[PDB]
DNA sequence: CTACCGATAAGCAGACGATCCTCTCGAT
RNA sequence: AUCGAGAGGA
């Protein structure tokens, strides 16, 4: 994200979310977790397609 | 490597053998020109490389707000003012070494503790 | 602003890493094949080998890059002047054909006139530079999903596409009512009725719909809640 | 592993290096072609020491010269000798090869074909990088030991 | 849409308290907490009844016909 | 004082500044105004001229109806919805006809209008006018 | 847990420095590659592991 | 109230909890074409149909 | 997102003209091997020429956009290390507004350009309903940015918790990142503006597992309400 | 000792792509 | 009534 410097490899820079649903996500964390969540929705939509065909 | 061009045509100069005298001659095949070679080195490959590591390290590099700034001393401008980055040689098997620029004398130094370095 | 000519240029580096004879050829619109780049560069204006590389490799010390272009020079050794370079492409009348393609179809942004070349010639050099800078594994392949490289088309740009088509079909129709008036009948419906159809259906096309732009651009709003 | 002779860890390393496929390309730093006409002498000062020897227990002025990464010459158990004989037995009787000692300052292999000959030596170095199997079974790329 | 009669959850009549509430807020410049308290709305279900309420009827009345 | 820095609170002041000036569907409206004000004039000039008939300054009315057998009514969104009509202004252009001498004003269909754009009646109505017009404020 | 929150915090925090150190290591070219993988691949592996363990 | 189901207070429903109006509209016109064939709005009866 | 917009598309031709009047050899006069440092200049993907000393070119260009004299929706991307300066007047580019952080006071040492003074005049205008968004935009207090330009800037997240300096903690609060980069060019107007219209209704979304948040935005649309007054 | 073939590699083509369901809108 | 398209449910 453009709130970071270049060549930053630390946890928080690349998606580690020091916080818990109770404590609440930070802005950055919120976004990263969003990116992760999307990836989950995507292949759930893709799995059901794939397996629906396998079954047939 | 380094290779050269015709003085007249301005075309690529292809090497050829003297035979009789045992020396190496570049010649152009557009016109006729011919010169003696400066090095014996004709061709070179490099697979493990260095060039393109320090890459576009240029005066205004200080003004770039997206480069991080460390606390290192500099080997010559004993200043503590520097910007840094990883090898610009964007390739799967490059090291993770940092390169620093002494925002005071533009001296380029490295975080590396194994390798010799002449930039 | 005005006219949409999507003619795509490819500059493509042949032969893999490990494979020798790494030629660089290019794709030209209308052109039946792919031409070694040094012919393109002649065909433009630039003839001497060393000036061509000057236009490509912006550094005298970059031996690796230069090295990569050695097989390109040999690639265009059979051709040594503007008139024969242009000739490869495509009587004699085929030289004319090429001289147009370079100025009408080859990189139409920049210019589309006559007196330039030098600008199209530097840009090709820039493309090549950028391609090589990548085979040399010194800068990465391009992120095809970088939002700064995408554009959203809205009401204006959509309607403007449509209007052009409609207004040209109107304009072509007056050239036809001009002919039959051998010795004022402007069909306003074309523009009225055409614009309705695309806004009525999703079909951003008017009676074509083969154009899958039909993807319902324009659909029936939605008022279930203020938030929806 | 052999039912032996099954948990003998070092005996298992032997098998790995026997199968993990190794190309010459994967050990070379750089390759160069030089014009060096004196079969008996070198324009390159670095070598020279190397040239006297390898006459103990016709050619061409075109020298092909490789440099091998000492670092990655241990990550696989590779001796200059194996690397040489390997090259040697490929071209058998039309490439004359010499090389540096295993523990010298730099690791180098020098070869000469045994005109239009500037171009043939360059095609060789294609075969040399992309076709010499040092050891191991082709296809078997990376190989891990596990317990 | 007008103050509902009778809190949903409990049944206490709140439909007669909309006027007074608007006045305790504007006229005596009070705060919704002590406004609600003074109107005799203690259980927080009835409190939500008036505090949440949006009076859209005003905007409906604004259409001429 | 007033030279002082800002706290995170003060940023809603600014989001309020935004929105007050752009609203929520600005990117729709700005696309349309650009099309009407400028781009529409251009499409006219291009292959436009004929071979001799040439085109010029384009005029866009305020939306109206053509009440078949009767008057041109000025048309409002509410009525359009109810009468299943198209809320759309007419297009007029200057058409010159140069008959050489040798060598050797005009209706052009109807453009549907985006509501609450510059060309639409609602674009500068006060809230009380909107209630009068039955469009929701 | 009041006390438990402090533990969890000082537990992530160790895995923070543990990643620091490895990074600091890799930047000084003293990181060795695990047989058959890239220098940078092994770093990612180490870091991702120190962080999953941290969470768990 | 198991498996993503829920229990609702009937008393508080009666007092108006989560009530909605529902409107539907139906449209019609007389005829599409003809100079001597128009459809009619009328309360129809017999006549041979 | 809430606060984002789309470029309408201005005319390039004043800029091209202005450029070749502030240095910049055109392209046909350019000789590479004798002026290699020259940052090359692009407008809309057209390479018009080169320019030695681009850090003043760029500094003028930016001061002109922030004056208003160059359309605020034009984006200007100087790439220091790639020796490139690219200007886009292309229509249809998405962009979002943000605060302009500027070197102030002493050669530290950044501040926001908006002050308490500015905020008061905005609220003066709100309550008496003089000083508007455009006011902020014309006095260079706020800026527009598209992803491309986003590439070359350092953005803060909150004025305070992202730069007051350094000199105890509440255990209930979410754990912060750092300052750790002190070379800001811009600041977020507010992080919550990353969200669209639907996800804006979700209360505490930062306490939810993300796919749920997506689900709620599917359902907010299906909920009975009062779609209009009329 | 040049040609003929049966033969192994190099190269553009395509028919699929979760089930059921509900509604509405334009065009004919 | 049918053809297409779009929105949406598990
Ligand atoms: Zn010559
Ligand atoms: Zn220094
Ligand atoms: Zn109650």
């Amino acid at each position: 994200l453009p709130h970071f410097s270049k060549d930053d490899y630390s946890p928080e820079s690349k998606g580690f979310v020091e916080n818990s649903y109770l404590r609440g996500l930070t802005p950055q964390e919120f976004f990263f977790h969003a990116m992760g969540g999307r990836e989950g929705l995507i292949d759930t939509a893709v799995k059901t397609a794939e397996t629906g065909y396998i079954q047939r | 490597t380094t290779f050269r061009f015709c003085r007249d045509c301005n075309n690529m100069l292809y090497p050829r053998e003297d035979k009789e005298n045992n020396r190496l001659l570049f010649e152009c095949r557009t016109c006729s020109y011919v010169e003696e070679a400066g090095s014996p080195l004709v061709y070179r490959h490099e697979l493990i490389t260095n060039i393109g590591e320090t890459a576009g390290v240029v005066q205004d590099i200080g003004s770039d707000p997206t480069l991080p700034r460390s606390d290192r001393e500099c080997p010559k401008c004993h200043s503590r003012e520097n910007v840094f980055f990883q090898s610009q040689q964007r390739r799967k098997d490059t090291s993770m070494v940092l390169f620093f620029v002494c925002l005071s004398c533009s001296h380029i130094f490295t975080s590396d503790q194994k390798n010799k370095r002449t930039q | 602003k005005g006219s949409r000519f999507i003619s795509t240029l490819q500059v493509k580096l042949y032969g893999r890493e490990g494979s020798s004879a790494r030629t660089i050829k290019a794709t030209l619109p209308y052109i039946k094949q792919d031409i070694p780049i040094v012919i393109i560069f002649r065909a433009l204006g630039i003839i001497p080998d060393g000036e061509i590389l000057e236009h490509i490799c912006y550094d005298v010390n970059d031996w690796q890059m230069l090295e990569m272009l050695k097989p390109c020079v040999e690639d265009g050794f059979v051709i040594q002047d503007r008139e024969t370079a242009l000739d490869f492409i495509g009587k004699e009348k085929r030289i004319q054909y090429a001289k147009d393609i370079l100025q009408k179809e080859f990189l139409p942004h920049i210019t589309q006139l006559e007196g330039f070349e030098s600008r199209k010639a530097f840009f090709l050099g820039y493309m090549i530079n950028r391609l090589l800078l990548c085979a040399l594994d010194r800068k990465d392949q391009d992120d095809r999903d970088h939002f700064g490289k995408k554009r959203l088309d809205l009401a204006g740009p959509l309607l403007a596409q449509l209007f052009k088509t409609l207004f040209k079909k109107l304009t072509k129709d007056i050239f036809r009512y001009m002919q039959r008036t051998v010795e004022l009948a402007i069909n306003a419906k074309t523009i009225t009725s055409g614009l309705k159809y695309a806004l009525a259906t999703g079909n951003w096309g008017e009676q074509k719909k083969a154009m899958s732009s039909r993807a319902g651009v324009s659909q029936v709003l939605n008022r279930y809640t203020y938030s929806s | 592993l052999e039912p032996g002779h099954a948990a003998d860890q070092e005996q298992a390393k032997l098998i790995r290096s026997a199968i993990e496929h190794t190309t010459l390309k994967s050990v070379t730093i750089a390759s160069e072609i030089y014009y060096d006409p004196d079969p008996r002498s070198t324009v390159i000062p670095e070598d020279e020491e190397i040239i006297q020897l390898h006459f103990s227990l016709q050619q061409s002025p075109w020298l092909l010269r490789l440099e091998l990464d000492r670092a990655a010459m241990n990550d696989k158990d590779l001796t200059m000798g194996q690397v040489g004989e390997r090259i040697k037995q490929t071209f058998k009787n039309d490439l004359f090869v010499i090389w540096s000692e295993d523990n010298d300052e730099k690791l180098i292999i020098r070869c000469r074909v045994v005109a239009e000959e500037d171009h043939m030596l360059k095609k060789i170095e294609n075969t040399m990088l992309e076709n010499i199997t040092l050891r191991g079974v082709e296809n078997i790329e990376r190989v891990v030991m596990m317990k | 849409m007008i103050v509902p009669v009778r809190c949903f959850s409990c049944g206490k009549v709140v439909g007669d308290k909309w006027e007074s509430y608007l006045n305790l807020l504007q006229e005596d410049e009070l705060d919704e907490g002590t406004a609600l308290s003074r109107l005799g709305l203690k259980r927080y279900c009835c409190r939500r009844m008036i505090l949440t309420h949006v009076d859209l009827i005003e905007k409906f009345l604004r259409y001429n016909p | 004082d007033e030279s002082a820095p800002i706290t995170a609170e003060d940023s809603w002041a600014v989001i309020s500044a935004f929105f007050r000036e752009k609203g929520l569907v600005s990117q729709q409206l700005d696309s349309f105004n650009q099309f009407v004000d400028y781009t529409l004039q251009d499409i006219i000039c291009e292959d436009s001229t004929l071979i001799e008939i040439s085109f010029g300054k384009i005029y866009v009315t305020k939306p109206m109806v053509n009440e078949s057998d009767g008057v041109t009514h000025a048309l409002y969104p509410q009525e359009a919805r109810l009468r299943n009509l198209t809320y759309s202004s007419g297009l007029f252009v200057d058409v010159k006809k140069r008959t050489y001498e040798a060598i050797d004003k005009v209706f052009i269909g109807r453009l549907p209008i985006m509501l609450r754009s510059k060309n639409c009646y609602l674009s500068e109505a006060t809230e009380s006018d909107l209630y009068k017009l039955k469009e929701c404020p | 847990d009041g006390p438990t929150m402090r533990e969890i915090t000082e537990t992530i925090a160790e895995a923070k420095k543990k990643v620091l150190d490895v990074t600091k290591e890799a930047q000084a070219n003293l990181l060795t590659a695990k047989h058959g993988m890239t220098l940078r691949e092994s770093f990612e592996d180490n870091v991702v592991r120190f962080l999953n363990e941290a969470r768990d | 109230n198991q498996e993503d189901s829920m229990i609702m207070n009937q008393s508080s429903i009666d007092r108006g909890l989560f009530r909605s109006l529902f409107f539907r509209s139906y449209m019609d016109q007389e005829k599409k074409y003809g100079m001597s064939i128009t459809e009619t709005f009328e309360k129809p009866q017999r006549t041979n149909t | 997102s809430l606060m984002s917009c789309i470029s309408v598309g201005t005319d390039p031709m004043p800029i091209i003209t202005f450029l070749s009047e502030w240095g910049m050899e055109p392209l046909e006069d350019y000789v590479p091997h004798q002026s290699p440092d020259a940052t090359r200049v692009f407008v809309n993907g057209v390479w018009h020429g080169v320019h030695r000393n681009p850090a003043r070119l760029m500094e003028t260009l930016r001061t002109l956009r922030r004056k208003g004299d160059i359309n605020p929706e034009v984006s200007m991307i100087r790439d220091i290390r790639e020796k490139e300066l690219k200007i886009f007047t292309d229509a249809g580019r998405v962009y979002r507004p943000l605060f302009i952080v500027e070197d102030d006071e002493s050669l530290g040492h950044k501040e926001l350009k908006v002050r308490k003074g500015h905020i008061a005049k905005l609220m003066a205008t709100e309550y008496q309903d003089e000083y508007t968004w455009s006011s902020l935009l014309n006095e260079g207090l706020v800026e527009y940015i598209d992803a491309e330009e986003e590439e070359s800037i350092l953005i803060a997240m909150q004025p305070e918790d992202l730069e007051p300096a350094e000199a105890d903690v509440d255990p209930a609060k979410r754990i912060r990142v750092s300052h750790h980069a002190t070379t800001f060019t811009h600041c977020e107007i507010h992080p919550s503006m990353i969200l669209g219209v639907a996800a804006s209704i979700i209360p505490f979304p930062d306490h939810n597992q993300s796919p749920r948040n997506t689900y709620q935005s599917a359902m907010g649309k299906q909920a009975m309400g009062v779609f209009l007054t009329n």
